[PDB]
C-alpha cells in the first residue's frame, strides 16, 4: 500500500 | 502535555503550502481536462497531507495501520475544508488554486460536479457569516483527520485537548461563556456538512474512474478505493 | 420556541418522541426493514412538527429538511435503541438483529458495523435520553440548512439545552465544552452512515429485493 | 409530494 509506504 | 497556546503554534506550524494547479489558459477546459487539473492538484496535495498529518499532535504515535486508516477516510474531507478557507475571501467562487478560481458556471464543464460546487460555495459562505478565523481552521481540520475514522482512548484524549485549545482561542477572543459553547457547537455542525460533501464528492469520482473520463494516480486509486464504493 | 427555557425544552422534546413500532431470506429481511422504516417515517412527520420552530418555517423548507435528514434520524433512533443490547440491533422490540444477521442482505453487514460502533459509543458515553433528543432535533434543524437566523437562533437553543443537562449533572465547565464536542462529533458519524445507507437502499430499489412505499421512494430520489 | 400532504 502507497500510504503506508509515505508515511514513513 | 502541551497547553493550548502550544498546540496552536504546533498546529499553525504545520500548516501545508497552497500549490498551483496546472491550468493551460492557451486552451478551453473539457470534462476531461477540467478533472484532470483537480485530480492533478489533489495528488500532489496528498502528498504534503501525509506530512502535515505526522505533526498533528498524537498522530505518530498510533500505529502505521491506524494512521493509514484515518488518512484514508478523511483525506477528502480534509481537502475539502482546506479549499471552503481559500475560498472565503472569494465570494461566489472556489480558489483551488490561486491560478485556478472557478465560479458554478465553470463547474458545469464536469457532468455531476456543479451540485457538488454549490455545496462548497455554500459552506464557504457559512464560513464568511461566522467570520471563521485561521487558528479555529486548524483546530477544525486536525479534528477531522482524528475523528472521521475513529469509530472503525489515546486519540479521545487528545480530540479533547482539541476542544479545550478551540475554547482557549474564542475567550481570549473575547467570547461570553454562552457564546463560546454556542460556536463550538456552530463550528463542529460544519463537520456534519463537511462529511456530506465528501461522500458526495466520492461517488463523483468513482464515476469518473468509472467512465474512463481521466486517469488517477496510484495513490488517488488506492485513497479511493478504500472508500469500497 | 426561542422563549422556552433549558427544562422546557427538554420537556417539549421528551413529550414530542415518536413511538415505538413493532416489526430469514435476503428479500425477507429487507422486506421487514424497509416496512418498518415506511412506517416510522409517518410517525417522524408528526415528531417535527413538535421540535420547537419547525413548524414557524415554511412548507418548502420543512420538506427539504426531512427529505435531507431523515435516515439519519432513522439511525440515531435504532442506534438509541441498541444501546443496551451490546452486539445487537434492536429494529424493534420484536426485531432484535445479531451482528451476524447483517449478513443476510447483501452489502449490509458494513453497516451494522458502523450502526453498531455508534451504539458502543453511546454506551461509552453514557448516552442520556435527554441528551438524545437533543441530538435528533440537531439533526433535524441542521442536515440540511446550508442551503435566515431563526433556525440558527433555535439551533444555539438547543446547545444552550445540551450544556443545562451537563451542568445540572454536575460535570465541570471543562467536561460540559468537552463532552459537548464529543456529543456534536457523532453528528459526523450518524451523515457519513446515513449516505452509506441511501447508496444501498437505492441498489436494493434497483434489484426489485424489495417492494418500497411511494413514500419511501420519494424521501430516496429527493437525494437523487 | 406525499410529504407535503402528510406535513398537511
Ligand atoms: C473529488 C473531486 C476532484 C478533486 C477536487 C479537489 C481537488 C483539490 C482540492 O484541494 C480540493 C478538492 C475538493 C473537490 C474535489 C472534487 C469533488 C468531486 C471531484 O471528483
Ligand atoms: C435503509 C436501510 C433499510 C432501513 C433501515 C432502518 C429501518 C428502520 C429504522 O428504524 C432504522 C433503520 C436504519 C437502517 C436502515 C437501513 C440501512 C440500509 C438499508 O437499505
Amino acid at each position: 500500500a502507497i500510504l503506508h509506504r509515505l508515511l514513513q | 502535555s502541551l497547553t493550548a497556546d502550544q498546540m496552536v503554534s504546533a498546529l499553525l506550524d504545520a500548516e501545508p503550502p497552497i500549490l498551483y494547479s496546472e491550468y493551460d489558459p492557451t486552451r478551453p477546459f473539457s470534462e476531461a481536462s477540467m478533472m484532470g487539473l483537480l485530480t492533478n492538484l489533489a495528488d500532489r496535495e496528498l502528498v504534503h497531507m501525509i506530512n502535515w498529518a505526522k505533526r498533528v499532535p498524537g498522530f505518530v504515535d498510533l500505529t502505521l495501520h491506524d494512521q493509514v486508516h484515518l488518512l484514508e477516510c478523511a483525506w477528502l474531507e480534509i481537502l475539502m475544508i482546506g479549499l471552503v478557507w481559500r475560498s472565503m475571501e472569494h465570494p461566489g467562487k472556489l480558489l483551488f488554486a490561486p491560478n485556478l478560481l472557478l465560479d458554478r458556471n465553470q463547474g458545469k464543464c464536469v457532468e455531476g460536479m456543479v451540485e457538488i460546487f454549490d455545496m462548497l460555495l455554500a459552506t464557504s459562505s457559512r464560513f464568511r457569516m461566522m467570520n471563521l478565523q485561521g487558528e479555529e481552521f486548524v483546530c477544525l481540520k486536525s479534528i477531522i483527520l482524528l475523528n472521521s475514522g475513529v469509530y472503525t482512548d489515546h486519540i479521545h484524549r487528545v480530540l479533547d485537548k482539541i476542544t479545550d485549545t478551540l475554547i482557549h482561542l474564542m475567550a481570549k477572543a473575547g467570547l461570553t461563556l454562552q457564546q463560546q459553547h454556542q460556536r463550538l457547537a456552530q463550528l463542529l455542525l460544519i463537520l456534519s456538512h463537511i462529511r456530506h460533501m465528501s461522500n458526495k464528492g466520492m461517488e463523483h469520482l468513482y464515476s469518473m474512474k468509472c467512465k474512463n473520463v481521466v486517469p488517477l494516480s496510484d495513490l488517488l486509486l488506492e485513497m479511493l478505493d478504500a472508500h469500497r464504493l
